């Protein structure tokens, strides 16, 4: 509704009614890579590290503990 | 990014105090890599000591004085009472340039970390209502 | 983050005793 209004078409109600762009890529671009860079940072390497924990954690987290008990042991003997 | 950073950024990364210092004593007097390079994500090595609350690995890289910048903020954010102690005792940004350390801190309420900052004396200005 | 917390507590313990033996 408000777009239709932003022109100079009819600007007039119905009973009285009868380089210069080259230059611009260049901040344009300076802007999409700051964009670009703070989406990456914000939403798929700051909100990743907030998910739920499964069963594959769980037996990695034995497995450390597992390995390093074996190599401890080999090496006190 | 070269090799020898991605040996000293992975030895941060696990834990390897030995490594750590070893690269860092060995950077001192060849100047072969620098220590506050990025990785992919962008993260630094103090980034990444205090993802991992990492506090001996903290507290030798501030013996070396690396860049700082808004890692005071990184801790706060991520709640880190010790590195908080530790780093108030001593171009990309992830923040906006109106956030200071007493209203992120306030944003999150950890009543420790604001009365550590409180304590230092700091000021939230007032805005004019409307 | 807790997860990789208690992952990097055993990693670097390892290390520590490792070094520590040899």
């Amino acid at each position: 509704l408000w777009m239709s209004y932003f022109e100079e078409g009819g600007t007039l109600p119905p009973p009285f009614n009868i380089a210069e762009n080259v230059r611009l890529n260049h901040q344009y671009q300076e802007v999409l890579r700051n964009l670009v860079k703070r989406y990456v940072a914000a939403m798929i390497r700051d909100a990743k590290t907030e998910e739920g924990l499964t069963e594959e954690n769980f037996k990695e987290l034995k497995q450390d503990i597992s390995s390093f008990r074996y190599e401890v042991i080999g090496m006190m003997k | 990014l070269s090799t020898q950073e991605k040996s000293y950024l992975s030895a941060v990364e696990k834990g390897d105090y030995a490594s750590v210092k070893l690269a860092l004593e060995e950077a001192e007097i060849y100047f072969k890599i620098n220590i506050n390079c990025i990785d992919p994500l962008g993260r630094t090595a103090l980034l990444i000591a205090i993802e991992n609350e990492n506090l001996e690995i903290i507290e030798l890289l501030l013996s070396f004085n690396v860049y700082v910048g808004d890692a005071l903020l990184h801790a706060i954010r991520k709640e880190v009472v010790g590195a908080v102690e530790l780093l108030l005792n001593h171009q990309f940004s992830d923040f906006t340039p109106d956030i200071t350390p007493i209203i992120l801190a306030a944003h999150t309420n950890n009543y420790e970390i604001i009365k550590m900052l409180v304590q230092k004396g700091v000021s939230v200005p007032q805005p004019h209502e409307v």
